[PDB]
């Protein structure tokens, strides 16, 4: 009847409910208080990812309307703006494919 | 209860599909570049090696430029190789790969600038801290660079010298060497073309047999490749020139990077430190600080002498590649050193007076007796050439680090019976359930539940053994191994998949809160944020970076885990 | 196995004679027993390579005899067989033909994956806190 089969160790009570946690249990020791060296890696850390991200090197992105009027004049530009052209590059580096897109 | 839907938002059930290796380095790439060149290197891992009109019509962005601009930007950040190979028949395609040491310099950013800024011994000078902070800070940052670059990137009429001596300094110490092609260059490929040109000016219808020539071209292309390797590794001629009636200045038109190797081999000889500190006395470890410091410049390649990815391992004989690791790691010069040696570098604050009691001023004889200590431990931390002469046994020494960290880690998160039924049976081979009860002494109960949480990682293997020609799970007595390979690659993995994990949730909290970053770029966020109100954006600010610099300690402790089990 | 209660262990008697028999070895192989650990770190103080600070076999049944927790008759074999058993766990570091010395279970008893002893849990209803069976 397939209800029949029982192991030794287990009951009719024990079984016959299917509960799997899915929720993680078994932690690591790693998630400690902090530590004062910790926390200065973890500031340079954020200088960086930050720094390169604010650089050049970005090739990130995957109200600009057409009316005219004095306040388009003179208004204070968000950016000044940096290309591929710019940065210094050795040539010997990088294959002759890609030389269009920088700057030669 | 919880709902499936409400699962996939709590739970990371989602993210338990993607590939470890995929995952981080996409979100490695992704935070530190952008969508675009995450995009070109989640297709160049989950598809492998690409060209250009492959990629473009592989990625959604059928824009050639985007792509060329997304590789130039790849490759100045070296998380690319190239092959720009040609074909017999007619034109010539380059090919592009994935850089394992380009993207680790990433993963490894915050503890490269640690090592680089704590190795200089600068903590006397303040300005010397800062200098070397952004000389290595904006070299990581920028790819590569040039001292004439970082020259003009200074106001004039100031002390370059003290802008450019501790650079020589650096370069001096192996935190910094030149570019070449070979770093963009597959080794496996390098291999292939050097193999090549040796098995091919051999003479027609040669007395040598086909196995002889093709031994013959192994022994003949291995000195080209150990030259072409260690060339930039190992060559301090541009740092040796010397302009007149100046000190010595490197070459300004050679380009530099960082050592990833050099690096490696620093956390190795920390890990080396750290985990003889839980055998022997502190005064013993001290030593042995000072002892790996000053053989760690001249140590030998840490993950690979780059020979094992070149090429098949070998038909049987990387006995070839284990005696030569061994008689590198001993027949060095450099590497060999006596209890001499130590009392120069030996710290001013040691004492080393009352730490050895007998029988039961920087003196050469105490330092002799706490190097015979260091020998005479199980863990094989320094062996002997002739008596009085000292080295570190790598060869040896690795498998025992891995294994100690590896059953540590068993224990803080498994049980401590766990830890002891997984060295019995390791110690052990091919122990059965009866015996593990004899040897072990512990309730069968305990010892099968304790089994069964094991064997849900690459831990403890099952051998069957069938008693009947169908090979019921009745009639069969079934073994245990532990199968140590397989046990280290589930822990790196796991691992691996956790700071992918830790990395995306990062991401996506700064995602979910820049809308507060937006007003500190407004409001000069650094020290200011409190002048503008706002009791609820600033305590939001307040946990919000608790949480990332939560974030990048658990990582970096990650790391310190990984690392053992990266090596090889 | 005189040991079996029932044909089975007890654990609680296999562990009274493992309490033991690790504070002897301690006290052997350490110049001041234990309390040389207690004074500090840095004013810690370690025997010397050539002096000899192990202890035998039978130097182990006669103490624990002498003592008599044991209430049973143990042969050379039987203390053998608890000291292989205990030699895991990294009690009791094994010297050469039948000796045995204590490196860190003094600071086990008293980031780095060894001292994770000393390591506070989360303690929070936060996330960002990395298991071990998570993947899995």
């Amino acid at each position: 009847n397939y209800m029949s089969n029982l192991p030794f160790g287990l009951g009719y009570g024990d079984v016959g409910k299917n509960h799997i946690t899915e929720f993680p249990s078994i932690p690591l020791p790693i998630n400690g208080p902090i530590t004062n060296k910790e926390r200065s890696l973890a500031v340079k850390y954020i200088n960086f990812g930050k720094t390169v991200k604010d650089g050049p090197f970005y090739t990130g992105s995957m109200t600009n309307d057409g009316i005219e009027r004095y306040s388009d004049k003179y208004l204070k530009k968000r950016k000044i703006g940096i290309s591929i052209d710019d940065h210094p590059y050795n040539l010997n580096l990088f294959p002759n494919e890609l030389y269009n897109v920088m700057g030669i | 209860l919880v709902t499936p839907e409400d699962v996939m938002t709590i739970s990371s059930l989602e993210q338990r599909t993607l590939n470890p290796d995929l995952f981080l380095y996409k979100e490695l790439v992704k935070a530190h570049l952008g969508e675009r060149a995450a995009s070109v290197i989640g297709m160049l891992v989950a598809l492998g090696r690409l060209s250009v009109r492959e990629l473009v019509e592989k990625i959604d962005g059928m824009d050639v430029d985007s792509v060329k601009t997304t590789l130039v930007s790849l490759t100045q950040l070296r998380c690319v190789k190239y092959l720009q190979e040609t074909a017999i028949s007619g034109k010539k395609t380059t090919y592009y790969y994935y850089n394992e040491e380009g993207i680790h310099i990433l993963l490894y950013s915050g503890l490269i600038i640690d090592e680089i800024i704590t190795q200089m011994r600068v903590n006397d000078e303040e300005e010397h801290k800062q200098l070397v902070a952004e000389i290595v800070q904006n070299v990581i940052s920028l790819g590569s660079l040039t001292v004439e670059d970082y020259l003009s990137s200074v106001t004039s009429d100031s002390m370059k010298y003290t802008i450019s001596s501790l650079f020589v300094q650096l370069c001096e110490m192996g935190y910094l060497i030149q570019i070449s092609k070979l770093h963009y260059t597959p080794i496996e490929d390098l291999w292939q073309f050097l193999y090549e040109k040796h098995y091919k000016n051999i003479p027609r219808n040669s007395p040598l047999s086909d196995l002889k020539k093709r031994s013959q071209a192994k022994m003949n292309a291995k000195t080209d490749f150990a030259k072409i390797i260690n060339k930039p590794n190992e060559l301090s001629q541009i740092l040796t020139v010397d302009p007149k009636t100046s000190l010595r200045i490197v070459k300004p038109t050679v380009s530099l990077t960082i050592n990833l190797d050099r690096f490696m081999k620093g956390r190795r000889s920390k890990q080396l430190i750290n985990l003889a500190k839980t055998r022997v006395g502190s005064v013993t470890a001290q030593v042995y600080k000072i002892a790996l410091r000053l053989t760690e410049q001249k140590s030998p390649k840490i993950r690979d002498p780059l020979t094992q990815t070149g090429l098949l391992q070998d038909l049987e004989e990387a006995k070839s590649f284990q005696d030569e690791a061994e008689l590198v790691e001993e027949k060095t010069p450099g590497l060999t050193f006596n209890a001499i040696d130590l009392a120069r570098h030996l710290p001013a604050e040691l004492d080393l007076r009352g730490s050895l009691l007998s029988r039961k001023p920087h003196s050469a004889s105490l330092i002799n007796s706490h190097l015979k200590i260091l020998a005479s431990s199980n863990f094989p931390f320094l062996n002997e050439t002739k008596p009085g002469v000292y080295y570190v046994p790598y060869s040896k020494l690795m498998p025992v680090l891995k294994s100690s960290v590896y059953e540590y880690v068993i224990a803080s998160t498994l049980g401590p019976s766990a830890m002891r039924l997984s060295r019995c049976i390791r110690d052990n081979k091919l122990v059965s359930e009866k015996i593990i009860n004899s040897t072990a002494l512990m309730k069968e109960k305990d010892i099968r539940s304790t089994l069964a949480s094991l064997i849900r990682y690459n831990s403890v293997e099952i051998q069957e053994v069938p008693r009947t020609a169908d090979r019921s799970a009745s009639r069969a007595v079934f073994l245990f191994r532990c199968k140590e390979t397989h046990s280290y690659n589930f822990m790196r993995q796991n691992l691996e998949w956790n700071m992918a994990n830790l990395l995306f949730k990062k991401e996506k909290l700064k995602q979910e809160n820049s809308t507060l970053l937006k007003k500190a770029n407004r409001d000069d966020v650094k020290g200011r944020e409190n002048e503008l109100l706002l009791p609820s954006e600033l305590n939001q600010l307040k946990m919000v970076n608790e949480r990332e610099l939560n974030v990048f300690a658990r990582l970096s402790r990650l790391l310190s885990l990984w690392e053992v089990f990266q090596m090889a | 196995g005189p040991w079996f209660t029932d044909g089975e262990l007890d654990i609680e008697f296999i562990n009274s004679l493992l309490t033991i028999v690790w504070r002897f070895i301690s006290e052997n192989t350490f110049p001041n027993g234990f309390k040389n650990f207690e004074n500090g770190p840095k004013k810690n103080v370690f025997y010397a390579p050539n002096v000899k600070n192990y202890s035998t076999t039978q130097e182990i049944l006669e103490f624990i005899t002498a003592a008599q927790v044991a209430n049973v008759e143990l042969t050379p074999s039987n203390i053998r067989s608890l000291c292989e058993v205990l030699v895991y766990d990294d009690k009791l570091e094994k010297v050469t033909h039948d000796c045995y010395r204590v490196t860190l279970e003094s600071i086990l008893q008293m980031f780095s994956i060894f001292n994770y002893f000393k390591m506070f849990p989360a303690s929070k209803h936060d996330k960002e806190v990395v298991y071990f069976d998570e993947w899995t």
